[PDB]
């Protein structure tokens, strides 16, 4: 059971943006689909939900088309507009399915969640640096590598090494925003004998630029 | 004791005569409710055919209408007041008669009386189920066949009686578990043993089921899709929906006795004041077969809609009160034709109506208005006629919602016991407690 | 609409211990369910029903309470529980979450491992000139990092950021990035990271020499 | 007389509100001792399969320990039966017959604990042995419990509560209310007399069980065999074939219950030792197969799915068909308690499937798919061995909830009963009460 | 309902191709699917059959691997390999859904189906010629026009007049292949007082060679 | 596997007609179904289970038949009924089909519109000469076309193309096309295309003379 949400990133103020969820996995219909977004820091706060003919379509206490939720049980897609978007609006988005126990309902399943940014800068790709260790490293047993990805907007920026294939030992750094742009570093310990002799490739993902950079570490010529 | 032991190890000993017997009833049964189905599809057709050729001039076809159903409802209450008196209304009281020997099984005049007549009421427009006309039709299919083979005994003339019944029901709504818990729970003699073959009941079923199939597979009578399921927690407002049936069954059946009587007045019995006033009752049927279709008819073709949700809350009590009017006058009036099904659809739309507002009212319970329209469209049958076993079978064999089997087993039990609480009594065993001492009388 | 309070906003204890999060109605619910979110990831139906446990969550978690007072429990903390619980309910609408309680394990010192590393070749080939210090897999979480360009104390420029302590091994791990312009960072050559912790009176520095 | 009916339908389905709160609190206690029941079985299989893992090592000390369990918790069973409630032996459905005609007593105080703590020796050590058995029972003697608590006389109390516990205790098992009502009407009722039960009133408690077993079943059925495809009318005389199979079988399968039930007999002659020591060895090879061959030991639900997904070999389903003839024989012959309706579902899916799987590569024109024919059988040995079909066909109707295979499982269950009755079998449960019914009077 | 197949085309001899059926309009599953094919000027016949479950399915007669009928309900789509292919594999192919009244099976719904072309010959543009009357015509009331569209290869052109708003008085014959190449012309007949006073131009279409060709027909001088 | 012939391969009936094409099959066989197949367009579930119409089939048509026999018919065969009819088993497997009845809309003979084209200049420019001739809506489709150069006959080089029958007239269109070299057709100065058809004894040419 699968729920990929997309379609978030950055959108200006009094802007609308429309967020999408694919799923799979299960009988799309059958389902009540329901959105539900955490502000940054924050708690989680239920948006609406859909049953599955889209006979009913309940909302939190909004306002006009503040949210238009619907859907496509063709595409197994479940979708969330939202108009006139101010700061509030600015948060993860995850779809989640709906069933219940007793009867008293719970949200199933959730996706990984789209994030929406409300601002009125630029949508920018990041750039990745190699972070090497110097010329005069003492390669000690362990041997810590990582990559710098600065200068994107908005979040997230997902990094994994060497395809995910070396999750352990890795470390994604919170970014930290300055002068509207993100940054952060992704550090990576392997064995000092899995390094150099072998690739250590640091991939990043940049969604809202439709940016995906491998960024290959090299020993410091 | 030592009896018992004898009869344990001769339990289920059906004599094959009685068996293949059987068979060939509910062959013919189920031959015939195709002919009679397919009889008043035809006339239905018929009447619309009229109507588009005096499409124009509303006043005109509005006439034609009525005049149309007018027509074919007066040859069916004459074909009845005429030639088969105990072949008006439903049947199934006076088969149930027969059951316990305190009524005849006129075949030769009922056969072809409840056959055409109904073809009449049906073909017409009336608010008349076809389980009336097949299952009296059923019946005397099996007395004919056990006079025709001189079939002798007990268990022979009250189990091909039976199993004519049964698969009478089954090639009305193919429903064969519904014809079989039918006859165990409500024709059925119901104060004493009887000599009924359940296996025989079963292969006459299964033989008109089988010949129903064969001339209407690929479309189901009743296709509400599958609908959503019902957590525990929703289960207390189909208590409340059987309450509110098992109040309105009985109030229902005062209704329908109390409109035969009211209606009987009219035309004090002459069958010409009769046939007039089904003439007219017929013409209205057919009247509103076309300024308000959801008011006439057999009503089959509103339960789809209503379990969808796609009539206004307002649209619902007009469609139930404009029926509950229009099947008083229609089956109290004595025509040939069941009150059965007319009580599926009024079961429905007040389920429909009952869920529209749980929804509204408990939106945490992610209701769906259908499982009520459901939950009810056997509750009718439950409160009024009193058999819901058979009413919460035959619903899930047409609608195919079996997740909704609690809800459905809550209603309708909730409404036998509402109904038994209020004076109510088995419509169909009022009917024929009517009949039996107006005779003794 | 019902306002769910969750007891600790955010609590500590060390694996081994019974621990309880409450989670208070401002009116009457009934069958709340509550949901795990570990750092990074989508929260997990984890127990519903008010105390029915998700197929897939170890035996150690137990939910109950009832009214206005419900409490996730979990007779023995694992380390890997360490997340935000969130609770919820629905006997009302529209649902509501609460606050959050957000667990955090209490280990043994855990010193970090630092490493220093020099702007990128390609950065340089902008103008910029980040120097990045790691700080992994140390315990507690205080620490401080202090910069020293050819000796000299740094301040400006430096940004910092923690992890969230780790599922599996509790330990926090940070970074320390000094920012500066090509021109600015050419002009000096000794660029040293230093870490204060717990596990140490003596800080631990690492550094590299443009030269 | 016709003056008596008028009276009497003027009065028909007026039940004394008293039988209807008692049929309620009864189906509630029968459904809460069922869930209970299933829990402990559940518990019990769990506690065994977990020593399976601290002898995971050893085979031989496995395949011992495997054993040990099943016979130790076997003899468990066999001797709380031999010794303190020998009627608490087998199914109890015939048993709770004969209460139904009042010819054979209900005495719940002995086998309560009895049938309960039994069966959970026997189910739960991976016999060969469905739960309707002890919970039918225990629902009957639930319903007598009440009657007696409450001194609630006369025969329709009686005869009401004692049916609705039965009939819960049905419902309870197989989480199928109309099964239950349906097997108290067309099974367990006096079979040749009128009788004063109240349909509502079992009704109600069937209803109160089953909303007991959902309380605490919830999300998770029996047997999910997900929607199989729809039958063909040119493909239903294939159903017949099918039934007249079973219909043969069924008496033959009936003859090997009673026979080995008398045959086992010889073993212990009565003697509570021997026999508790053969249910321990009985008891102790269901729990080796229980690890070695499965599919020949335990209830049968779990191979259900499998089978009528087609994903046993034709060989396998033969293998396993008459392991499980072998193995069900063994358990409820040998007076273990436990059912024997369960297993026989078991065995109709293995066959119906074979016979599907033949079928198949026969008439590819036909588009089949064994498993259509998997659940048409698998409620046809209910049918030609115990001649109750409607229950049957009701009861797999809503546990595969397939009513698009109505015709084909009403075909072939009555194809079945049609040819256990033309081949002289007999009803089993009674032909079973018809044995205890006689060896109660021989004796004299 | 609506089955659309495609991936039909040019192969060359022993080569293998991949049909493909995108099947809307109705659940997938429950639907046992049916390959037919119809060899150029002849009957029908049957490929192949696959259930809903992919539990079976069987084949016409023919060379153990010759065929590969496959399906994937999740995409709704329907897939039909060929291997070896040789020139008897030339056909139009149909994916059609599968059903039945009293249970003998028949092909329910026909997709609009693929052609596919078995051949060695190599892919050819046409040469459009226009056919002006002679110099020497009787310009009687109706004139008969046309164009020359040979030397292509493979099937199919498609030829219109001016744009299709001529429709009437069209004739396309079917082409006649010689040396590996097609060739066929196109006659459209219109009043004397349409042409030469009006432009009438012949319109040729060979999507396979990417060629898009207007030819203007005027009087011979 | 099951062989099905239908009778009439080819048949032609005017509008208003009671038509009739059957369906042989070489075993037995039961409740075949008939396809209708109009040119360009996939073929149609027309008749199945041998008599039953499927929905939108107009009442004209029917079928029936039984064990190796069976036939399609059409009570008054409208013109939107000139297609190709395929019968169809199942009864055995695999399922086999009929070779196919193509259903003709017979009509008034026609005497066809011939008219002959002399090569495009542009061919000429390319050493092809394809002197192409049209006959144009006639009927009955049996039809001859003799090219003659220079008064002499010719039959080399020469294709025919028939169009299926028209929808709008119910004739028959075919298109002869001579082609020669650049340098064979300018040694020549006649070249006359002859049609004979049933519409006339006497042949109808049509030629050009290139000077
Ligand atoms: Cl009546
Ligand atoms: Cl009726
Ligand atoms: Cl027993
Ligand atoms: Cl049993």
């Amino acid at each position: 059971v699968r729920l990929l949400e997309s379609g978030g990133g950055l959108v200006q103020p009094g802007g609308s943006l429309k967020l999408s969820c694919a799923a799979s996995g299960f009988d799309y219909s059958r389902y009540w689909m329901s959105w539900v977004r955490q502000a940054p820091g924050k708690g989680l706060k239920w948006i609406g939900e859909i049953n599955p003919v889209s006979s009913t379509i309940n909302y939190t206490p909004s306002l006009k088309d503040k949210f238009i939720i619907s859907r496509d049980n063709a595409k197994d897609t479940l979708y969330l507009q939202i108009s006139k978007v101010r700061s509030e609006d600015t948060a993860l988005y995850y779809c989640a399915r709906l069933y219940y126990g007793y009867g008293y309902w719970y949200f199933d399943v959730w996706g990984a969640g789209t994030t929406v940014t409300v601002s009125s800068a630029k949508t920018t790709p990041p750039s990745v640096y190699p972070l090497a260790p110097g010329s005069a490293a003492a390669a000690a047993s362990m041997v810590t590598l990582g990559c710098l990805v600065k200068g994107y907007f908005p979040e997230p920026v997902t990094v994994t090494w060497n395809s995910g294939s070396l999750a352990a030992g890795v470390h994604t750094f919170p970014a930290v925003l300055q002068a509207a742009l993100y940054t952060l570093s992704s550090s990576v310990t392997v064995p000092s004998s899995s390094w150099p002799s072998e690739t250590v490739t640091c991939n990043v993902a940049h969604p809202a630029s439709s940016t995906k950079v491998d960024k290959k570490i090299v020993p410091r010529a | 004791r030592r009896q018992l032991i004898r009869q344990l190890l001769e339990r289920d000993k059906t004599p094959l005569a009685i068996l293949f017997m059987a068979a060939v009833v509910g062959t013919l049964v189920g031959l015939a409710a195709v002919a009679f189905d397919k009889g008043v599809a035809w006339l239905q057709n018929q009447r619309m055919g009229a109507l588009v050729h005096t499409a124009d001039n509303y006043p005109l076809l509005l006439t034609v209408a009525f005049l149309c159903s007018a027509v074919l409802a007066m040859f069916g209450y004459f074909l009845v007041r005429k030639y088969a008196p105990e072949a008006g209304g439903s049947g199934i009281p006076e088969i149930e008669g027969a059951l316990e020997d305190q009524r005849p099984v006129r075949w030769w005049r009922v056969l072809p009386v409840k056959f055409f007549g109904g073809l009449g009421t049906l073909g017409g427009g009336m608010v008349l189920g076809r389980e009336g006309p097949t299952v009296q039709i059923g019946g005397n299919i099996g007395r004919m066949v056990l006079d025709i083979f001189r079939l002798k005994g007990d268990e022979a003339r009250h189990t091909l009686l039976a199993t004519g019944a049964a698969a009478g029901l089954a090639a009305a709504f193919n429903a064969p578990l519904a014809g079989i818990l039918f006859i165990i729970e409500e024709m059925r003699p119901q104060f004493r043993y009887t000599l009924i073959s359940i296996k025989a009941v079963f292969i006459g079923v299964i033989m008109s089921t089988i010949m129903y199939r064969i001339f209407n597979h690929e479309v189901a009578l009743i296709d509400v899709g599958k609908l959503s399921d019902a957590p525990l927690n929703t289960l207390w407002l189909y208590l409340i929906l059987g309450i509110i049936f098992g109040i309105f069954g009985p109030i229902f059946n005062k209704w329908v006795l109390g409109m035969q009587d009211l209606l009987h007045r009219v035309h004090g019995g002459n069958i010409t004041k009769w046939v007039l006033m089904g003439g007219a009752i017929g013409g209205l049927c057919g009247l509103l077969g076309f300024v308000a279709p959801a008011t006439s008819g057999g009503g089959f073709n509103l339960i789809p809609i209503a379990t969808a949700g796609n009539f206004s809350m307002g649209m619902l009590v007009f469609i139930f009160v404009a029926r509950v009017i229009t099947t008083l006058l229609c089956f109290s009036s004595g025509a040939p034709g069941g009150i059965f099904a007319p009580m599926l659809a009024l079961g429905t739309v007040l389920g429909t109506a009952f869920g529209m507002v749980a929804v509204e009212l408990f939106p945490q319970y992610h209701l769906e208005a259908g499982t009520f329209a459901i939950a009810g469209m056997g509750a009718l049958l439950a409160a009024s006629i009193r058999a819901p076993l058979t009413g919460i079978i035959l619903v899930l064999e047409m609608t195919d919602n079996y997740q909704l089997i609690l809800p459905m087993i809550i209603t309708g039990l909730g409404a036998t016991l509402l109904a038994q609480f209020t004076g109510g009594k088995p419509l169909y065993s009022a009917i024929l407690a009517r009949t039996l001492a107006k005779q003794e009388a | 609409d019902i306002v769910l309070t969750q007891s600790p906003a955010i609590m500590s204890a060390a694996p081994g211990d019974k621990v309880t999060m409450t989670c208070s109605a401002s009116s009457s619910v009934s069958y709340i369910h509550w949901y795990q979110q570990k750092s990074g990831t989508s929260p997990k139906r984890w127990i519903y029903d008010t105390s029915k446990l998700t197929s897939g969550v170890p035996v150690r978690f137990s939910g109950s309470g009832s009214g206005t007072s419900y409490s996730l429990t979990i007779n023995t903390m694992e380390a890997e529980d360490a997340a935000t619980y969130y609770c919820q309910q629905w006997s009302s609408h529209p649902q509501t979450f609460g606050g959050g309680t957000k667990l955090e394990i209490l280990r043994a010192d855990a010193a970090p491992t630092v490493s220093i590393f020099p702007p990128s070749s390609e950065q340089l080939t902008s103008g910029g000139a980040s120097v990045v210090c790691f700080l992994n897999n140390f315990y507690p979480k205080d620490i401080n990092v202090k910069w020293k360009i050819d000796g000299s104390e740094r301040q400006n420029g430096v940004l910092n950021s923690w992890t969230d302590q780790d599922s599996k091994d509790s330990t926090y791990s940070m970074s320390s990035t000094l920012t500066l312009t090509k021109d600015e960072y050419e002009r000096h050559n000794s660029y040293t990271c230093e870490a204060t912790h717990k596990t140490s009176t003596s800080p631990i520095v690492k550094s590299f020499n443009r030269a």
